[PDB]
DNA sequence: TCAGGATGTATATATCTGACACGTGCCTGGAGACTAGGGAGTAATCCCCTTGGCGGTTAAAACGCGGGGGACAGCGCGTACGTGCGTTTAAGCGGTGCTAGAGCTGTCTACGACCAATTGAGCGGCCTCGGCACCGGGATTCTCGA
DNA sequence: TCGAGAATCCCGGTGCCGAGGCCGCTCAATTGGTCGTAGACAGCTCTAGCACCGCTTAAACGCACGTACGCGCTGTCCCCCGCGTTTTAACCGCCAAGGGGATTACTCCCTAGTCTCCAGGCACGTGTCAGATATATACATCCTGA
């Protein structure tokens, strides 16, 4: 129960942000509420939860605190950020300066947006090499400015015209780049001096490692950083079942939700527009074939059981053999692609059965890849297959990005399969025409889901979305699947704390929170070739069975060598216990 | 009409700009990849600090230096203002290496 | 953890030929290996400039032959002056 | 009975007492001297001060307070027996000195 | 295909020819033939390779797999190269 | 009075390799000689090896390195194989 | 109890016992190994009967029952590594082996 | 009459074919003595120790002649000169 | 006992003896100014090894320059020679 | 293409000579037994290096492209040593004497080595501030052509 | 023989970050008190270095032609230089986890001293054998010549 000893520190605290220019009583201690929305806004009206969480960031200034928006991408964050720059510009008369920090592939949306809704306000951007740039910073050391757009490389290149210059009110974009604690941009932050007030922007809360910590319970908020220092290991002690997680730690839970009330707004899109029908999440199971068979464990074996194996074995050997092309020399000493080549990769086995099924269904699948090598020699035996795809990576430098979409989007367009990395595109890639979503290996963080999962759910896509995730049977990067999806599935509790980050209703924080702590209470029990189950997982309705069967009476009578390619025991052995 | 130099200037001022500086020259990541590659032949894996790397790196620029100013003197002596491949060599294979 | 130099040597001893001119930490790690480096020398070549005569002990003779064999023209006979000096005000005292 | 050290004894800076240390465990001779240590300490003295006068003058030429590797190439190879000394070893940072060969450079 | 890593520019001419020019200006030299660059890569390998190998033979004797600056020191040091600063 | 060589040794090297060829006495001084700085070389490397790794004690491991690093090129491997096979032979007796 | 020299259990011709002594008093280390100067033994087994070897070959190209000291250096140079190793270091009595200029000489 | 170039060529051959030493005795002795006697008066000389310094002398000698001859035949000049003699001690790292 | 003073103790060494020790080293075409810098060459190197050698010689406190001592010279001169000793 | 020219090969003999076999004294290697300390092993903590990717920003690097000059064969001419050749001549050698000092053996101390108390000196952290680095902008300064 | 134009250094203004003091810790220096022992003198041996002294003879030298070649001079192009324009990857920052160097601290185990008797190698002598000066011989090889 340190919230009241919170509640002291906010006491004694609470009058740094103003003096130097019940716990919601401590922001509750200002009595006004204005619902409506500025007049000067023009080009369209304000949604039901934008005037809301307008209300609620502007009732955070009329405490003058530092606020967070959390809630999901789709949702706006654009106009009700600009809304609140015209609105405090035009009621409350503060008027200024503003200083916003955007990423540099979302400068021409910010700053196209900042036009329509905020004619009035003037701006200023930074790109074109330091001729372009200098004219503006001329125009800049004058002090004449009101909302200045900028990127993340620019604080450090433009730390002179920031260091010059004392602001105001500045809204970030981006928080979960800027969250980095020991981040070099981070630092000059700290030593930026500061403006008075800030926000921090983030599409999703805080992920992968232990709880908040380096961006928002340090760097956010003036009191948090002198009382949440030694706090961090208190709070971040749950994350040895039920005792603990469940028993006594569920009331620590409580106040972690209780702190974060005043701060974090976080909502749901299917709470608000709810647009997308529906989705489907499942998963695969693949296993392995003649090199990721024993031979696999036999490398690991005589190599270990260069360095940094398991974490590197997996992400080429256990996705395809010979990404190395030392071996496939053995392998394949002709250099030259032919049949079951590709498909000496137990993974493959599972793609190469979809292909022919989606080539004949006509449907346009979204594939996400790590390490490129599988982009090559998935592009070269893709070529092999003789379908037409598009490719994209980070080499692209956004001219194949801008130009590209515009050949998928196409509907004539033969284009199925579309190449993805899962870093790439800074999710402004915008495409909303692909229903089916296949993966070969999972991501660190739920990056993943929420970026390579959120390419499809966004609106515009009214179709049911499948989802093909692959794994094999008796590996590491199981646990690495486990790991991150069920151990990083502590995230749930922020996942939930949107719902009653929201208006929250009195029940959700207590019954349908308990409803939840069922799916809390199952994680154990999610711990324990098939053509017909493999072929109906991708099948939406019966006139989809009528011609998938008749694919199947179409291979019944042709024979479709063996399933894969197999330890002829020359190559298999041989390869690796010469090289040690 | 444009505006040039006279041959032979340009290296003149080059040469003072350069010899004026202590600057390292060489571009590092460079020869970063280079003696790791040349580095993978003898044992695989190795680890190299960054201030080996910096070490190795401004050795052999130095001891490369001194090789084209040796190569500079042989040349100048064989009456050539320029440099070929023969003195470069004669350079070490008078100094006792090859 | 502990890492021995001798730095504030070569600290006083500029302080004492020119007070107001100082020196970077480049230069002082520079130096540092300078004075092991020569150190190294006269010392490892007297050991063995002891070991010709079969003497066990080396004494003040056997670094200062090894400081006049080591480093060579006029440089030495200064060593040798402030060298000597050192010694004999050394066992005046 | 007060502890004087013998570095000062001998009116010097570098200690006569961490190079006898060092000198001993540096397994040069079985048996150490007594004035030896002195005389390193005294030898190194006149070096140090030598080469760092010459940095200092070559650092007052430039107009720079402190000392670059650079000045203490310049103040090496300078004078002419203390390169004899230094000639077959290299540096790090120094660089250099400017030289243009007579006939190269052109009328 | 284009899969291969064979079709790249390989690591040795990973040394420019503005690099080993500005490098052989500082040397005072003028003119500067073609064959120079080759000549000097081969030369430039060669060192490298052997000072790389008294190295990698200090680094292997003390077990350890990390290549110090004390070590490259040593190598310098010992082929009569020896270079101040550093160690 | 007494001043030892290595001698007899060279000889016998001489009498299991070539046996009818014979040496002559500036032959054996001058191979004598060799050893001898050979032997000076590898040793005297080899303490300095071992005080880089701050080991007090100078081992077969030493001497390893200390050979493999003196003499470059091929000739190494032989005398490695040579060595460790000594090594092993005296340890098994 | 009978007295076997240590260096007939390796199978050597150099003394284990007086490079292991000479080694000690060399002050090389203040501890010396056990198996070091067998080491030692054998590594100068291997030297000197291949260096001697060459010369013998030498000594019999000359139809020489005995070697010379020119025996001795046309069988260092005549080794590419060996004169590596040898290749700084000079030598007495030995001379310089025949070579000519390939222009230099005329048709 | 042979034409010129022949003798040298028969001399060369002549002399790298032979080990003997070369300069002689008895004047380099007055040179070793003579030159001595600037360090320290009244020093003393084992005939070996003359012999040594001799012989020594006498292949680094050779061995600058033959890098001279190098630096010559560089020159496209088959002659000689002080030039390139003092350039292989120049060269070397010497002077 | 006494001492006999002939002149020439620099250039004595004779331009056929010195154009044998040059036709040792393989040269063609001798000019007639490598004598005298060949006896500039001679006698600095003369200076240093003689210099390291007397140096040893009296730090043994010895009147007798002795071949070992030139072996000594010559070894920390960077070229060590062989059969004389050590 | 051919004769007689000034230098190097193989063949008996013989002939000093010094390497090698053989045989003694004697100083040092070696095994056995008994005491102490150097490094290899397990194990937490914190900092730095790997190996696959991303997003940006520029200064350098690459590719042409004209075009200026130096490498680069040739051509003559004047020295410049090369190559004998008589003519001195000083180095090699063998052949004594004379003695300075290198070397060996014997004692006798002044001196490092090792060990026990005692404590200022030098090294890490903390904190602060001039000195070097960077930026227009403007006063020569040598170089490109009339 | 002279005048404009791109480079270079002189200027203040910021600006930021290693260099220097300052405080506190801890551990090698410092100061005695035995105590075993190289090495410093001191004297004796002898032996190898230093004098001529004379004889003998290859070795050097001043000098005479006589071609070899090095240097100056001269056309002829071909290669490198200095711009001028794309283009592109080093350079930062960022991410994802993982593993490799360190510093105390018991715990053994392998080689220092250490006293003892025993055999391997070398300085000194016999007493015999490979090689260099000493002789005479077709051939390997080059110059004049055709
Ligand atoms: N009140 C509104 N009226 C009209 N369009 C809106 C409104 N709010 C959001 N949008 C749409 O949302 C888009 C911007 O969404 P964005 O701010 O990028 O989402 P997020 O906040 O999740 O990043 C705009 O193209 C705009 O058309
Ligand atoms: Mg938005």
């Amino acid at each position: 129960l340190l919230d009241q000893t919170k509640d002291t520190r906010i006491t004694h605290l609470l009058r740094q942000t103003n003096a130097f220019l019940d716990y919601y009583n401590v922001a509750h201690r200002i009595k006004e509420d204005i619902k409506k929305q500025p007049s000067i806004l023009v080009g369209g009206t304000l949604k039901d939860y934008q005037i809301k969480g307008l209300q609620w960031m502007v009732s955070l200034f009329n405490n003058h605190l530092n606020g967070i928006l959390a809630d999901e991408m789709g949702l706006g964050k654009t106009i009700q950020t600009i809304s609140l720059l015209t609105y405090l510009y035009e009621m409350k008369n503060i008027r200024g300066p503003y200083l916003v920090i955007v990423p540099l592939s979302t400068l021409s949306n910010w700053s196209s947006e900042f036009a329509k809704w905020a004619p009035t306000l003037r701006t200023i951007s930074f790109k074109g090499s330091p001729n372009e740039r200098k004219a503006k910073q001329a125009k800049i050391r004058a002090g004449e400015f009101d909302v200045v757009l900028t990127t993340f490389e620019y604080i450090i290149k433009e730390r002179a015209l920031l260091s010059k210059v004392k602001w105001v009110h500045m809204i970030i974009d981006e928080g979960h780049r800027m969250k980095n604690a020991q981040s070099k941009l981070s630092l000059t932050l700290n030593t930026h001096y500061h403006a008075d007030y800030r926000l921090i922007l983030t599409g999703t809360p805080l992920q992968n490692n232990l709880p908040e910590l380096w961006a928002l319970l340090n760097f956010v908020l003036p009191k948090i950083f002198n009382s949440v220092k030694s706090f961090d290991e208190w709070f971040n002690t749950p994350f040895d079942k039920i005792e603990l997680s469940e028993e006594e730690t569920l009331l620590v839970i409580r106040r972690l939700h209780k702190v974060l009330r005043p701060f974090l707004l976080r909502r749901l899109k299917k709470d608000v527009e709810k647009e997308l029908p529906d989705k489907v999440e499942k998963v695969v199971k693949c296993k392995m074939s003649a090199l990721q068979q024993i031979m696999y464990q036999q490398m690991l074996k005589y190599r270990r059981l260069g360095f940094n194996n398991q974490i590197m074995q997996l992400k080429k050997i256990c996705n395809h053999p010979f990404v190395f092309e030392e071996v496939e020399d053995q392998i394949n000493p002709t250099r030259e692609t032919n049949d079951d080549i590709w498909r000496v990769a137990g993974k493959f086995e599972l793609l190469d059965r979809i292909l022919p099924k989606l080539k004949a269904t006509g449907h346009r699948v979204l594939i996400f890849f790590q390490m490129t090598q599988i982009m090559d020699i998935m592009e070269d035996f893709l070529r092999y297959i003789n379908i037409k795809y598009l490719r994209l990576d980070g080499h692209t430098k956004s001219d194949e990005r801008s130009e590209l979409l515009r050949l998928f989007n196409a509907p004539d367009s033969e284009y199925l399969c579309f190449i993805l990395s899962t870093r790439a595109g800074g999710l402004g890639l915008n495409l909303q025409t692909a229903d089916t979503v296949i993966i070969f290996d999972t991501d660190w963080n739920p990056h993943q889901d929420l970026q390579a999962q959120d390419r499809a759910h966004r609106i515009g896509q009214k179709n049911e979305v499948r989802i093909l995730r692959l794994i094999t049977t008796n590996s590491v990067e199981e646990v690495i699947l486990e790991r991150a999806y069920k151990k990083l599935d502590i995230d749930g509790k922020v996942i939930q704390a949107g719902k009653f980050d929201n208006k929250s209703t009195s029940e959700e924080q207590e019954a349908l929170l308990r409803s939840l702590l069922d799916a809390e209470e199952e994680r154990r029990k999610k711990r324990e070739l098939k053509d017909s189950e493999i072929n109906e997982i991708l099948a939406r309705n019966d006139e989809e069975m009528a011609v998938l069967t008749r694919m199947d009476e179409d291979r019944s009578k042709k024979e479709e060598k063996s399933r894969l390619l197999e330890k002829k025991r020359e190559e298999s052995e041989s390869a690796a216990v010469y090289n040690g | 009409k444009p505006h040039r130099y006279r041959p032979g200037t340009v290296a003149l001022r080059e040469i003072r700009r350069y010899q004026k500086s202590t600057e390292l020259l060489i571009r590092k990541l460079p020869f970063q990849r280079l003696v790791r590659e040349i580095a993978q032949d003898f044992k695989t894996d190795l680890r190299f600090q960054s201030s080996a790397v910096m070490a190795l790196q401004e050795a052999s620029e130095a001891y490369l230096v001194a090789l084209f100013e040796d190569t500079n003197l042989c040349a100048i002596h064989a009456k050539r203002v320029t440099i070929m491949p023969k003195d470069i060599q004669l350079a070490r294979r008078i100094r006792g290496e090859r | 953890t502990r890492k021995e130099s001798y730095a504030i040597y070569v600290y006083k001893v500029l302080k004492q030929v020119h007070p107001d001119t100082g020196i970077s930490s480049k230069a002082m790690s520079i130096m540092n290996s300078f004075v092991n480096d020569v150190f190294e020398r006269i010392a490892g070549e007297a050991s063995r400039l002891a070991h010709y005569n079969k003497r066990s002990t080396i004494t003040s003779r056997e670094i200062q032959t090894a400081v006049r064999l080591l480093l060579p023209g006029e440089l030495a006979k200064h060593a040798v002056s402030e060298g000597t000096k050192a010694v004999t005000k050394y066992t005046s005292a | 009975a007060k502890a004087k050290t013998r570095s000062s004894r001998a009116g010097l800076q570098f200690p006569v007492g961490r190079v006898h240390r060092l000198l001993r465990k540096g397994n040069y001779a079985e048996r150490v001297g007594a004035g030896a240590p002195v005389y390193l300490a005294a030898v190194l003295e006149y070096l140090t001060a030598e080469i760092l006068e010459l940095a200092g003058n070559a650092a007052r030429d430039n107009k720079k307070t402190r000392i670059i590797p650079r000045h203490l190439q310049l103040a090496v190879r300078n004078d002419e027996e203390l390169n004899k000394l230094l000639g077959r070893v290299t540096i790090a940072q120094g660089g250099v000195l400017p030289n243009i060969q007579s006939v190269l450079l052109p009328k | 295909a284009k899969r291969h890593r064979k079709v790249l520019r390989d690591n040795i001419q990973g040394i420019t020819k503005p690099a080993i020019r500005r490098l052989a200006r500082r040397g005072g030299v003028k003119r500067i033939s073609g064959l120079i660059y080759e000549e000097t890569r081969g030369v430039l390998k060669v060192f490298l390779e052997n000072v790389i190998r008294d190295a990698v033979t200090y680094t292997e004797h003390a077990k350890r797999k990390t290549v110090t600056a004390m070590d490259v020191v040593y190598a310098l040091k010992r082929q009569g190269r020896t270079l101040y600063g550093f160690g």
